[PDB]
RNA sequence: CCGGCCGGGAACUCAAAGGAGACUGCCAGUGAUAAACUGGAGGAAGGUGGGGAUGACGUCAAGUCAUCAUGGCCCUUACGACCAGGGCUACACACGUGCUACAAUGGCGCAUACAAAGAGAAGCGACCUCGCGAGAGCAAGCGGACCUCAUAAAGUGCGUCGUAGUCCGGAUUGGAGUCUGCAACUCGACUCCAUGAAGUCGGAAUCGCUAGUAAUCGUGGAUCAGAAUGCCACGGUGAAUAC
């Protein structure tokens, strides 16, 4: 087990943080756990909506949750009853007056959360993994994407030993720190157990 | 007289915010000293990186809190009216204590 | 030393006599990074050496150290090889200091003042170390 | 008039002020033999002033803080050689040649994880 | 040792000792409370102290008083 | 020099030759020489006889040699006759004050047997 | 880590701020140089889990007792996971 | 009021943001006129300047089902749950890693100088009074370049000790206590008085370190009500040697 998380080593360099509140030591743990609850809830209740990121920020006793998603229409719905329902329950969880926004992730096959969730969904619909991976690499390289690597792992095809079998195309410069590597990871709970899907997407060199 | 002490985790974000509060204040009121920087607090955390034995593999982390101090001298009513409700900062803690 | 041929770092000379030779002698004597203590011992011991022998300071030191410098040093062969000058007086000082730590007098300045005085008429312990090295390289002269 | 040098050495900082005058040295409102001149190597604050001599040449008011004994002393040496812009760049030929204008940038190496100190690795058993 | 202010006994052991000296020393006492400093009124009683598995009877002599109960009930059996 | 018993110390500073008395260390010895009005660094040679029995008169006010040895012995016997933890522990010859006997109980337990 | 233990932890906190910080008053004020009666030393028949020295500070997410970090409120494992994803603001790798 | 103490000054240290800087860039020589190497100047730094982060494809069916998640199996009036007491601290032994030593380059007493990095509200807790001391009482200031922790210690200058198991060493043990905590018996930490082992430089063997390094000296922090000789950091002094 030996590679650094390629989001974490780029946190001040190119990648931003998904939480951008300041807090002193008295409420740092409380704000942090409140963020675990709103991302847990808001991740479970938008499983069909293809959600990429949820960014929390707290401007002066009020949360401001931004849902980067690929299907904004299914998040908002017929006149946005679903949004006001979500800020009602996020205001229930965080205990502050909640705002909520939706940012449309166009080009959803270049986002690693959406790619890993895609391949994970296909693996738990019992399709063969080489199609899922290989289709994901092809259609991601089709639109921009100066590199992509996907990597499934663990008891693939229902075996009794676990393999990995990664694929990559293009250039994925993972030790370069100015590389805009969009990396994310999902787990596929199949009837044989968990299958881990990692995906790195190299977008640009700065 | 009116010290506004700003704290944030991102130095670009805090010097943007304090540049805005400086030009706001000395644009409306008068006699702003300047964004004095006041040492960054580096809090370091050294966690074990493995879920079992393996002490020697550890990951070191830090949170850098940046301060800035402004210290606006003239107590104009225009600068305290115009100084309130105008921040547009998200990760800044201000202290506007007189 | 596998690849890297090296330079060497320059030591500051002695603050009383300007002698880098004696500065390396207080570094050979120093233990636990305590240099003040070691230079106190060297100033006291060489001061009583200059008072006893009546010559001067560092020519009494240079004579007492001139009597302990090795000439040459040593299948398993023990070949004799010619000592470089920096290594020559480095070994001289290491043997003086080590033999002075072996002695049974009161203070370190007396152990080392008596060891340098015993090396001035070359009858001490460091001269027995030099004669021992020279018996090893003299017995095994047959390898060059 | 008044001639300045910044002069730092392993966590020290020696402000060195020079006026022309006698051969006195005033360090933190204290003489040289009373600041650290009861201790090891007060010669090194006097080494820049033996390249051309200080006999009755210049009074220097110096103010050092941070560091230890030797750190402060090396800081004053670097401070005086930075403060010998009193005479022109003449001195800084020979003063360069003694190795005095070099900021000695040896600092204490940090302690690293799994090592007791900066490089002393803890001892390892059988094999 | 401990405690500039008061010694320690449990209140249930206080009440069992008061009733034990009032109505006479009839039976050994089930005490789990090893935390408890022997008082001078407890002299002559047989207080069984729990050692993890067994209540072992402790007859209180006069010189038990500056001591905890559990000193007289060893917990580990070494042979 | 025969103070507090058969103890005869001599040719040594008075703060330190008094430490030969079983039951006076450095503190109690400073207390004896301060209470008897004696300088701390005089020897017993170069010290008068009236001065010596002022030291006897001062050392008599603390529990020393015989009374202290039988007081200590009495304390240990009380513990071992109680059969408390400190007495069973004191009796078997194993460390009393809650120390480690898995290894490194070796003053109390003596040099290792097989 | 064993649901029971997390429930046990919530019990101890709830008793800790019911009784004590209100009747821990006793141990701060009456056990003192004032008079005395033995009474308030015996008025520690409070349910023993009102004592705040019986909270463990488990991880907020997994209830792990060891490796806790009071700043973040999490064990070292969830601190690293969340730190790398970017949910802990300001926190990044350190090197000096 | 001799203290940056005040008015004041923004030079300087410094603080933190933004830039400049080091690239074989220049020179000489050697080299396929190539890569480059060796040496020189300038420069704070010279050749990946120092240190860190960064750990390729894979190996060990290496470690973790006890952080978590999880397939299957298994218990489901019990292998689940609540409680008190105990244990994880046991001790003929053996091994690992450390601390303290065996001393005079030192021990002790008196005076006196020079740090860096940190932490702090159910917290850090001055001053002053009491206690030999650990501490106690009243209690300012500080959510903190402002206050507190907090005196750096080795160093230096005097005096003493005088090669003794000693003024070394502090284990062990008795007594008396302080604090935290419902509660120090099993089973804390610290203090005071007393005790004063083993140990005089370590067999075979073995380990770390290439320069602010080893060695040695202190300080801080996390966990934590209280409990470090460990861990993670910080600075002080500061080597030897590399054919």
């Amino acid at each position: 087990g030996q590679k650094v998380h390629p989001n974490g080593i780029r946190l001040g360099i190119v990648k931003p943080w998904n939480s951008t509140w300041f807090a002193n030591t008295k409420e740092f743990a409380d704000n942090l756990d409140s963020d675990f609850k709103v991302r847990q809830y808001l991740t479970k209740e938008l499983a069909k909506a293809s959600v990429s990121r949820i960014v929390i920020e707290r401007p002066a006793k009020s949360i401001r949750v931004t849902i980067h998603t690929a299907r904004p229409g299914i998040v908002i719905g017929k006149k946005g009853e679903d949004v006001e329902k979500l800020r009602k329950v996020v205001a229930d969880i965080a205990g502050v007056p909640a705002q909520i926004n939706i940012a449309e992730v166009r080009k959803p096959e270049l986002d690693a959360k959406l790619v890993a969730d895609s391949i994970t969904s296909q693996l738990e619909r019992r399709v063969m993994f080489r199609r899922a991976m290989k289709r994901a690499v092809q259609n991601a390289m089709r639109l921009g994407a100066k590199g992509i690597k996907v990597e499934v792992s663990g008891r693939l095809g229902g075996a009794e030993i676990a393999r990995t079998e990664w694929y990559r195309e293009g250039r994925v410069p993972l030790h370069t720190l100015r590389a805009d590597i969009d990396y994310n990871t999902s787990e596929a709970h199949t009837t044989y157990g968990v299958i881990g899907v990692k995906v790195w997407i190299f977008k640009g060199e700065i | 007289r009116i010290r506004i002490r700003l704290k944030a985790f991102d130095h670009r974000l805090i010097d943007q915010a304090t540049a805005e509060i400086v030009e706001t204040a000395k644009r409306t009121g008068a006699q702003v000293r300047g964004p004095i920087p006041l040492p960054t607090r580096k809090e370091r955390f050294t966690v074990l990186i493995s879920p079992h034995v393996n002490k020697d593999a550890r990951d070191q982390y830090e949170i850098r809190t940046h301060l800035r101090l402004v210290d606006i001298v003239e107590p104009t009513e225009k600068t305290v009216d115009a100084l309130m409700r105008l921040d547009l900062a998200a990760g800044v803690d201000v202290q506007i204590s007189l | 030393p596998r690849r890297r041929v090296i330079g060497q770092r320059k030591i500051l000379p002695d603050p009383k006599f300007g002698s880098e030779l004696l500065a390396k002698f207080v570094n050979i004597l120093m233990v636990d990074g305590k240099k003040s203590t070691a230079e106190s011992i060297v100033y006291s011991a060489l001061e009583t050496l200059a008072q006893r022998s009546g010559k001067s300071e560092l020519e009494a030191f240079e004579v007492a150290l001139e009597n302990v410098r090795p000439t040459v040093e040593v299948s398993t062969y023990q070949v004799p090889v010619e000592v470089r000058p920096v290594r020559r007086n480095a070994l001289a000082m290491r043997w003086i200091v080590e033999a002075a730590r072996k002695r049974g007098d009161k203070s370190m300045a007396l152990r080392l003042a008596n060891e340098l005085s015993d090396a001035a008429e070359n009858k001490g312990t460091a001269v027995k170390k030099r004669e021992d090295v020279h018996r090893m390289a003299e017995a095994n002269k047959a390898f060059a | 008039n008044q001639y300045y040098g910044t002069g730092r050495r392993k966590s020290s900082a020696a402000r060195v002020f020079i006026k022309p005058g006698n051969g006195k040295i005033v360090i933190n409102q204290r003489s040289l033999e009373q600041y650290f001149g009861r201790e090891t190597a007060r010669m090194v604050v006097r080494q820049p002033l033996e390249l051309v001599d200080m006999v009755e040449k210049l009074d220097l008011y110096i103010t050092v803080k941070g560091g230890g004994i030797s750190g402060q002393a090396g800081a004053i040496r670097h401070g005086i050689t930075r403060a010998l812009m009193e005479y022109d760049e003449s001195l800084r030929s020979e003063l360069r040649k003694a190795g005095f204008v070099t900021r000695d940038a040896r600092q204490v190496e940090r302690k690293k994880v799994g090592l007791r100190k900066a490089r002393r690795r803890p001892q390892f058993s059988k094999r | 040792r401990s405690l500039k202010k008061g010694p320690f006994i449990d209140l249930h052991l206080l009440k069992k000792v008061e009733k034990a000296v009032e109505s006479g020393d009839k039976k050994p006492l089930r005490t789990w409370s090893r935390r408890s400093t022997i008082f001078p009124n407890m002299i002559g009683l047989t207080i069984a102290v729990h050692n993890g598995r067994q209540h072992v009877p402790v007859f209180v002599t006069d010189e038990m008083v500056g001591h905890k109960l559990g000193e007289f009930a060893p917990t580990r059996t070494y042979r | 020099a025969r103070i507090a018993g058969i103890n005869i110390p001599d040719h040594k500073h008075a703060v330190i030759a008094l430490t030969s008395i079983y039951g006076v260390g450095k503190t109690r010895s400073k207390a004896i020489l301060a209470a008897a009005g004696i300088a701390e660094d005089v020897k017993i040679s170069e010290l008068s006889e009236g001065q010596i029995d002022t030291l006897r008169d001062e050392v008599a006010k603390f529990v020393v040699e015989g009374d202290l040895r039988r007081e200590i012995s009495m304390s240990i016997k009380r513990l071992m006759d109680l059969g408390c933890y400190r007495g069973l522990r004191h009796r078997r010859g194993l460390p009393v004050r809650g120390q480690r006997t898995k290894t490194n109980a070796r003053t109390r337990k003596g040099p290792r047997k097989p | 880590a064993k649901q029971s233990m997390k429930a046990r932890e919530v019990k101890r906190v709830a008793l800790a701020d019911k009784y004590f910080a209100k009747r821990a008053e006793l141990k701060a004020i009456i056990s003192d140089v004032n008079a005395r009666w033995n009474a308030v030393l015996k008025l520690q028949t409070l349910p023993r889990d009102s004592s705040p020295s019986r909270q463990r500070n488990r991880c907020r997410q997994t209830g792990r007792p060891h490796g806790f970090l009071r700043k973040f409120g999490l064990s070292r494992i969830k601190v690293r996971e969340a730190a790398m994803r970017g949910e802990i603001p300001g926190l990044k790798k350190a090197s000096w």
